[PDB]
């Protein structure tokens, strides 16, 4: 049924955690009410401990398991309750709930629950190996977290397990806390950090989470804990991998409800203990005051304090918790002046004059605080404010009982643990800047501070006295005796909670939303007490499961999120869509009203003056108001602020604004109200300002993203930029800083000065050294740029960041963060931006970032490349990129129109024998083919056909081949493809197409010169890869089998653009030269993808424009739907992980029932992604949806398998393909896919080229990959990406084909631009140049410099140079410009070649090959290689040296380095015959040395590096022989 | 200026300068026709208006070339900002002219400056300034270089373009007195010239190398003989934090103020 909208206002509970859901309470046993004038006073006695059960004893630290016993030292026996549940603690993974009173020592129970998991992973020869598990301890308070990590560290240190607080900003400390286990945090911290995904790299390594003080469910903070646990549970149901959950709570009813919530089996998992189990029995005193007038009340409570304190003035100890900072000492001195007004009565707090150590209190005299007044007498004060160390010095004084009266704050109860014989809580009311008013303090605050009552050791029984308002007197009884219900405040926050779940992708639609809410505490409470939660029993009967209420609920949240634009959700589908605003909102924990306020208020043109106002309008501050009394000070503050507020008068906006400024300007405030307020404002300000920055940056508005990041920094650091950056190093003296600020000497001018010159400015030379340290500690980047135009629309930028600063991890820490953003001409628009992060290891290593930027019609004077530290203030470097000399490429002519033709039947070629190899495959040729046909088949001339991959150009080549077939019986044809994989793929087809049916012999070239020579000339069709056809055919003059070829075919010629392109270029060019000399024409047919500059390629390869067909990517036999998915997570693991769910969804959306291929960045990633596809397949409630046959049919195929997981993944219809799989395994998977048995295959990226099985939908996951050599990720080569995309083609059946490309934020626009447009292609020969000139000089094809220039004119480079001169660093388009350029080129190539002794240059004109060059050319070895050889090999060199010398060879630097191969190769290098001299383990030469020795020692390695070994060996012998020579 | 209150009024004012940006007027008056005609790309104009202030004159130096085969029109392709400070009626900028590589390709066309109150004449301070540049610089051609005065009209901006006449140039070379009415000043000294705004091409900025351009907030740090280098990057706004160090360097505080309110509540990260 259709949902209905409801009001969430009257449906929440105001004054939460003070709620008191029950309106009735109970006595304890001996309790009495005695009412006095103006105040009722209630008394309850101490509880009576339950008598020890029959044969029930405590457990010593002996009789519990061997390992766990460690770290319990100092403690001989277990507490009664600890001893009660230790069994279920260490013997079961069953979830726990304990309810036990404050003081029972609950922690040490949970500790055991940890020591179990710590024990779950253990080894004999090593203990507690720590990369298997991590534990999460959630504690309610900060002080408690701090101190807990403090003591937990000490305790667990015997194991050497590393436990730390999670205070980390996300990015700097993740890789830091990566190595951290058992991490302690506040529920909130865990929630943001999970919303960002900092957790999703941690999880699945988490077997245990502790919820400590889980009764915080009742607090306003409650919804957070509810959000955590709900997520954890709802998640476990998907993953099927479980987690222990250990709840700790104060003793309160609703225990079974919290049990249901934590999925604790009540049978074996539930634990309850009542208030009688408090170790020190508690006598409770509660005095409620009836006085309405506060003026009289502030007397009455004083007097109650006095009488109560004089009651204990004998031998005993009192502790006063005031909720004020200053009143800690205002309460004291009142007691003092009263005791003086008592005529020295109440004094003598000791056993005598000298007795009880009054010299203790007197001799401690001089101290930081006001204590000097109080200490001579019997009492003192404690709190965080006045001192640091003297707090510890007071705590020492209280423990030893030299002070029997101590007045303090709640942070003393929450911090380091000391009790008091009797404690007294004054007033219970506090000031809430969040609520804008005063309110009674929280449940946990009293529970904690009154649970400090009585000592465990020196005490018999404790008492406590709560002085409150009579109206709340009932409430505080329902707590400290278990009357109080624990209820959920979840409804208030429901819209914010829902958003963040959509943001994580954990809820797609309304249904998933109700499913989620079904995991909430509020759900079980709405179930078991509908009467309270707004459900009448009749409509509850009408809907027992609350399906319709949970549908109504969340519908209003959906509407709220839609109205504020966090989500786009239409009522019809019930589906949600996230917006970037929504993500920003979730990530900063900012409410959805604030975020829409920002959406409407924020505009590009905002001044700082206005930025502050917009900040002040944040809905988070809604209750902050301006009080009359403080409007006196606010005015003064208003005139002392730097940023004009004056837009606003006194109203909340002004107060909040002037407050933020006051905090940044570092100003102290007289009023207490304002202080607390300011604190609130500034603490929330970080997240607020940051969400502003993120938004305004995503928009691209340059100026305001500057103003906002700078504000962020100014808040973080508590200073304005106008102050010296040296201040962010707190290590520095204040007077020195102020001194350098005195004289104005711009900061970046400190680098020029040495240690002495620095001190000379401020005339404080003694400081000269130290200052210098800091100046060079301050993060500094220098940056260079290499810019080349790609198309008239886009330029390419290579930014080289070189660290200029000295790294210190006690300052810069593990990582340093920088935004690089390229801004347009006016510094107005941000054309592009990346988050660049330089890790610890890599300071001093220059990082290379490559990115493209657009240019526009009024070509501008320059762009700017800005780089700025995230956290660091006043730390920035700008780099003007000037276009003053830029020469943009010629705009590219329109692609030849696809004519509308009668689709050609196979019946065209009058040859029947030809028709046979087509007709039973497809009835008609596609429009591309039919348009090319007459030209390529019926005519003899050179053609060029570009069409985007998947267009069928192969049979276009086959046309020309058939023509040649008619031409001559013995007619010879050579066919080239740049990819060896693609080559074998062609050979398998053409061998059956020709040799089988047409009897014409077909061959495929190989490594060896001899065998290859013999191969051609016997064959009609010679299939080869550019390198094979370079070495052979360089010598072509002598080999008649090269010259006599009829047809020459270049497939995928656009690949010229990529590396190992020059060799392709050079062989096609050479081919032309041959056809020049042979006097017979040799037809050339070239095939490319869509090429913008196809004209040049054709002109080069000698095609008339009339026979040139260049088609637009929109011309494809089967139309393609391309979608690009941006992910804003830069850290690659997190990104890759967070695109897991979208993969499944991309299938269910775009191609639910049709074949799907998924390409992945890693060899291993293929497994993992097949798994994840299966585990989130369960989620859908739909299992094995991708398997189209029964399990009985797959058995014959599965018998052939080694890999055990592959069996599983295949069993559910997935399966994967990669490097390590046996060719039989691969063939099998391919068979299963194409036959239609399995609907989805995950494949390694490397297999994009050589894969013979196509699909309907293709999903590319994460276009970067990892390179060990520079230790960075690098983008997929574009042609690869286009190939993967072309792998969605199924012309036989589908009317469409689909592709989803999930990539990083940076890389989004690039794909949006270049996947749709035809591609430009440029020559690389200019760079890879020497080898060929050398080889050609050897053949005497270049006899002298002139011949060299002439040779150059036969190339594609020659063509392109004048087309886009700025790319080749040619500065003009002119004649003598190009001429001078080619001249300088052969000049330096021949020089460099002569320097290397590969050639001799005579008269300055002629050239001749020398020994070296001759060798090089003969064996096809890089010239630098054999030069290295030449300076390395000496008279005394032997195999030890020959190993390393042959290893350093250039052809071995193609060997790559994988993820963490620095340890792997070290472990191998340890055990090899020859060690090395301080080897770097990311260097491929070292790796090939080690792999080579490994091969010589016949060591069997992993197949991963074994493949590598085989490749090394392939080319080894040649090199060796060259050494012989 | 009052140096306290005077700073802030104008400071929150200038945050609206970008509003002017889209209402501008250009003097159309009698065209000599033997003269050059200057085209100003609109983008630099916008940005130049946006960095300015409504009291202190800021100035910028014009650099451009004439389009191929069209020698009688000068496209202004670049504005250079140098260390400078203004009065309400004039602008003090240093003796050194811009030297830099991106500039070598173009010729100097003169300068442009903001003018708090609109006057239908070239202020004596200007003709004198210009002549005195020209005296010391042969690089500047009398006939080719101009003064573009950009005045702030209500809610708007409005601009005119002047050339010195030789009478004017001589007077100005000679002139000492910088008052608003010097002896021997004449309307015969200057001439209006033809100028057009354009959206057809984009101009770019050159800006000081180790500092920014705006010295108004440090007058003692500015000198006629001061030297500077340049870079390709845009100007910061007038009241930008950097131009104003003395004000962000106002902190006199003792750290222990932080002792008060030592309740640290954070709980988030």
């Amino acid at each position: 049924a259709p949902r209905q909208v409801l009001d969430l206002e009257d449906l929440v509970f105001t004054q939460g955690s003070h709620f008191m859901a029950n309106k009735r309470c109970q006595l304890p046993d001996g309790s009495f009410r005695r009412q006095r004038k103006g105040y009722e006073e209630v008394h309850v006695p101490a509880l009576k401990p339950k008598p020890f059960g029959s044969e029930e004893q405590l457990l010593p630290v002996e009789k519990l398991p061997k390992y766990a016993q460690a770290g319990f030292e100092g403690f001989k026996t277990l507490n009664r309750i600890q001893s009660k549940l230790y069994r279920a603690a260490l013997e079961t993974d069953e979830n726990l709930l304990l309810c036990a009173p404050t003081g029972a020592g609950k922690t040490n129970v949970a500790l055991m629950c940890m020591l179990r998991e710590i024990g779950k992973h253990i080894n004999m020869d090593g203990t507690i190996n720590v990369d298997d598990f991590k534990i999460i301890y959630i504690a309610p308070m900060r002080s408690l977290v701090q101190e807990m990590v403090g003591s937990f560290g000490k305790r667990l240190a015997t194991y050497g397990i590393t436990v730390a607080e999670l205070t980390g900003d996300h990015q700097l400390c993740k890789e830091e806390i990566s190595a951290t286990q058992i991490i302690v945090c506040t529920p909130e911290k865990w929630d943001i950090i999970t919303r960002k995904g900092g957790e999703r790299t941690y999880t699945q390594l988490v077997r245990l989470i502790i919820l400590d003080e889980i009764h915080l469910l009742h607090d306003d903070r409650g919804p957070v804990l509810e959000a955590l646990v709900a997520r954890a549970i709802r998640n476990i149901e998907m993953t099927q991998e479980d987690v222990r959950l250990i709840g700790l709570s104060a003793t309160l009813p609703n225990y079974e409800d919290v049990a249901t919530f934590l999925r604790v089996d009540p049978a074996k998992g539930l634990f309850y203990f009542d208030n009688s189990f408090r170790p020190v029995p508690l006598e409770q005193t509660y005095v409620g005051i009836t006085e309405k007038k506060a003026i009289k009340r502030f007397q009455i409570m004083n007097e109650i304090v006095y009488e109560k304190i004089m009651e204990h003035a004998g031998k005993n100890q009192v502790l006063v918790f005031v909720h004020s900072r200053k009143e800690t000492g205002k309460t004291a001195r009142a007691i003092r002046d009263m005791c003086l007004e008592k005529d020295t009565l109440g004094l003598f707090l000791r056993e005598g004059s000298a007795s009880t150590e009054v010299l203790r209190t007197e001799a401690e005299q001089c101290k930081n605080l006001e204590l000097k007044d109080l200490l001579p007498y019997g009492f003192a004060i404690h709190h965080a404010g006045m001192t640091r160390v003297d707090r510890t010095l007071v705590e020492d004084l209280f423990a030893d009982k030299h002070i029997q009266v101590l007045v303090s704050t709640a942070t003393l109860a929450w911090g380091v643990n000391l009790p008091a014989h009797t404690v007294i809580i004054k007033g219970t009311q506090v000031y809430s800047p969040e609520k804008g008013r005063w309110t009674e303090l929280g449940a946990l605050d009293i529970l904690q501070m009154l649970g400090r009552a009585g000592r465990p050791q020196y005490d018999t029984k404790g008492e406590g006295i709560l002085i409150t308002s009579h109206g709340e007197l009932q409430y505080y009884l329902s707590l400290l005796n278990q009357q109080l219900p624990i209820e959920s405040q979840m409804v208030s926050k429901l819209p914010d909670m829902l958003n963040a779940e959509i943001v994580l992708g954990n809820v797609q639609n309304a249904k998933d939303a109700v499913n989620w809410l079904g995991y909430a505490y509020l759900y079980i409470r709405m179930l078991r007490s509908p009467t309270l939660y707004g459900i009448s029993h009749d409509d509850l009967k009408g809907d027992p499961l609350l399906d319709q209420r949970r549908l109504d609920l969340v519908h209003t949240a959906a509407l709220m999120l839609d109205k504020n634009n966090l989500v786009k959700y239409d009522k019809k589908t019930g589906n949600f869509q996230v917006t970037e605003l929504g993500r920003i909102a979730s990530h900063y924990y900012i409410t959805n009203d604030t975020v829409q306020t920002y959406n409407q208020l924020l505009k590009p043109t905002l001044s700082e003056i206005e930025l502050f106002r917009v900040f002040s309008l944040s809905s988070e501050f809604k209750n902050i108001t301006v009080r009359e009394e403080e409007k006196l000070e606010l005015q003064k503050l208003l005139e002392r602020v730097p940023i004009p507020v004056k837009e606003s008068i006194e109203e909340p906006s002004a107060k909040i604004n002037v407050l933020l400024q006051a905090f940044i300007s570092q100003l102290k405030l007289e009023g207490f109200a304002l202080m607390a307020d300011m604190v609130y404002v500034t603490q929330s300000a970080g997240r607020l300002m940051r969400a502003i920055f993120e938004i305004v940056l995503n928009r691209g508005w340059a100026q305001l993203t500057d103003k906002t990041l700078n504000l962020c920094k100014m808040i973080d650091k508590r200073m304005w930029q106008s102050m010296c950056p040296l201040r962010q190093f707190r290590k520095l003296p204040e007077e020195v800083v102020k001194k350098i600020e005195k004289k104005n000497f711009p900061f970046e001018r400190l680098y020029d000065l040495n240690h002495n010159e620095i001190g000379e400015l401020i005339r404080m030379p003694k400081m000269g050294k130290t200052i210098h340290k800091y100046v060079h500690l301050f993060p500094k980047l220098e940056l260079s740029v290499h810019l080349q135009p790609i198309t008239r629309s886009t330029l390419k930028v290579e930014l080289t960041i070189t660290p200029d600063f000295q790294w210190d991890e006690k300052v810069h820490g593990s990582s340093e963060a920088f935004w690089i953003l390229v801004e347009d001409v006016d510094s107005e628009v941000i054309l592009h931006h990346e988050y660049f992060l330089l890790k610890a290891k890599y300071a001093q290593d220059e990082h290379l970032i490559t990115f493209f930027v657009p240019v526009f019609e009024p070509l501008p004077p320059q762009y700017f490349i800005r780089v700025v530290s995230d956290r660091w203030l006043s730390c920035e470097t700008q780099l003007p990129v000037s276009f003053r000399h830029l020469i943009l490429p010629e705009k590219y002519p329109p692609p030849t129109e696809l004519l509308d033709l009668q689709p050609l039947p196979v019946s065209a070629l009058r040859n029947s024998a030809f028709e046979s190899l087509y007709q039973d495959k497809f009835p008609f040729f596609n429009p591309i083919q039919t348009q090319v046909f007459n030209t390529v088949y019926n005519s003899d001339d050179n053609v060029f056909v570009g069409a985007p991959t998947g267009s069928g150009k192969t049979i276009c080549a086959e046309f020309a081949i058939l023509r040649m077939l008619l031409q001559s019986s013995e007619g010879r044809c050579v066919y080239i493809t740049p990819m060896e994989a693609l080559a074998e793929q062609v050979y398998m087809d053409w061998y059956e197409k020709f040799q089988d049916r047409l009897n014409k012999k077909v061959v495929l070239l190989t490594g060896e010169t001899s065998t290859d020579l013999k191969l051609l000339g016997k064959g009609n069709i010679i299939i080869s890869t550019p390198e094979k056809w370079d070495i052979l055919s360089r010598r072509w003059k002598q080999r008649k089998n090269v010259q006599n070829i009829n047809l020459f075919v270049v497939d995928e010629v656009h690949l010229i653009g990529g590396e190992n392109g020059p060799v392709l270029e050079v062989i096609c060019s050479r081919m032309r030269y041959i056809s020049s000399q042979i006097e017979r024409p040799i037809r050339i047919v070239a095939l490319s993808s869509s090429l913008s500059n196809a004209k040049d390629v054709a002109h080069w390869l000698g095609c008339s424009a009339t026979s040139t067909f260049n088609f637009h990517p929109n011309v494809r036999p089967v139309p393609l739907e391309l979608h690009i998915q941006g992910f804003n997570i830069s850290h690659t693991q997190t990104r890759l992980l967070s695109m897991a769910k979208p993969v499944y969804h991309a299938i269910t959306k775009h191609s639910p029932k049709k074949p799907v291929i998924v390409f992945v960045p890693s060899r291993k990633q293929t497994r993992l992604t097949a798994i994840d596809i299966l585990t989130t397949c369960a989620a859908d409630i739909q299992r094995q949806r991708f398997l189209h046959c029964t399990e009985k049919d797959l058995i014959p195929y599965l018998e052939k398998l080694s890999d055990s997981t592959l069996k599983e993944t295949l069993l559910n219809g997935v399966g994967y393909l990669h490097e390590g799989l046996s060719p039989m395994e691969r063939r099998l998977v391919e068979q299963l896919f194409s036959s239609g048995a399995i609907q989805v295959v995950v494949a390694s990226r490397s297999l994009c080229w050589g894969m013979n099985v196509a699909a309907h939908l293709v999903i590319i996951m994460d276009t970067q990959y990892y390179n060990g050599k520079i230790h960075a990720y690098v983008d997929y080569p574009i042609y690869d990406v286009l190939q993967m995309v072309g792998h969605a083609n199924r012309p036989l059946q589908d009317d469409e084909g689909r592709c989803v490309i999930m990539c990083q934020g940076s890389k989004k626009d690039f794909f949006k631009k270049f996947l749709y447009e035809p591609l430009p292609v440029e020559s690389h020969l200019d760079h890879c140049m020497h080898d060929h000139f050398n080889a050609e000089i050897v053949t005497k094809t270049i006899e002298n410099k002139q011949d060299a220039v002439d040779y150059l004119t036969w190339t594609f480079l020659y063509r392109r140079m004048t087309q886009n001169p700025n790319y080749y660093n040619l500065q003009g388009i002119s004649h003598r410009h190009l001429s001078d350029h080619l001249s300088e080129l052969v000049e330096q190539t021949l020089s460099d070649l002569e320097q290397s002794k590969c050639i001799s240059i005579e008269d300055e004109m002629d050239v001749a090959p020398l020994n070296l060059g001759m060798i090089a050319a003969y064996y096809y070895i890089n010239y630098t290689t054999i030069e290295l050889f030449s300076m390395s090999l000496n008279a005394k060199t032997k195999v030890r040296g020959l190993i390393e010398i042959i290893s350093n060879a250039a052809e071995y630097e193609n060997i790559p380095i994988r993820h963490h191969e620095d340890n792997l190769l070290r472990q191998l290098a340890q055990k090899v015959p020859h060690k090395l001299n301080n080897p770097k383990f990311n260097d491929p030469h070292v790796k090939t040395n080690l792999l080579l020795q490994a091969h010589l020692s016949r060591m069997q390695l992993s197949a991963e590096l074994q493949s590598d070994t085989e490749e090394i060996l392939s080319k080894a012998i040649r090199l060796i022989q060259a050494c012989v020579d | 200026f009052s140096s306290k209150t005077e700073w802030r009024v104008r400071a929150i004012s200038a945050a609206n300068l970008h509003l002017r940006t889209n209402h501008i007027y250009v003097s159309s008056d009698d065209i000599k026709e033997t003269g050059y005609t200057y085209i100003l790309p609109k983008n630099v104009l916008k940005k130049f208006i946006c960095i300015s202030d409504l009291r202190a004159q800021i100035a910028g130096y014009l650099y451009g070339v004439s389009p191929p085969d069209n020698p009688q029109v000068k496209e202004i392709r670049c504005i250079v900002m140098v260390p400078q400070w203004g009065t309400h009626q004039t602008v003090h900028l240093p003796g050194q002219l811009p030297q830099h590589e991106y500039l070598k390709e173009m010729e100097p066309l003169g300068w442009i400056h903001t003018q708090p109150n609109e006057s239908p004449q070239l202020s004596p301070q200007d003709v004198t300034t210009h002549a005195k540049i020209m005296a010391d610089n042969p690089s500047w051609d009398g006939e080719k270089t101009i003064i573009i005065t950009c005045s702030f009209t209500p809610g708007s901006c409005t601009l005119t373009a002047y050339k010195l006449t030789p009478s004017g140039y001589e007077w100005g070379r000679q002139n000492t007195d910088k008052g608003n009415n010097p002896k021997g000043y004449l309307p015969s000294h200057y001439e209006r010239v033809q100028m057009l705004l354009s959206d057809r091409f984009l101009g770019f900025f050159m800006v000081p190398a180790q500092s920014s351009w705006n010295y108004n907030f440090m007058g003692v740090r500015h000198d006629p003989n001061m030297k500077y280098e340049l870079q390709l990057a845009n100007p910061k706004e007038f009241y930008h934090e950097v131009h104003r160090p003395s004000h962000f360097l106002n902190f006199a505080l003792l750290q222990e103020g932080e002792v008060y309110s030592a309740d640290r509540e954070d709980l988030y990260a």
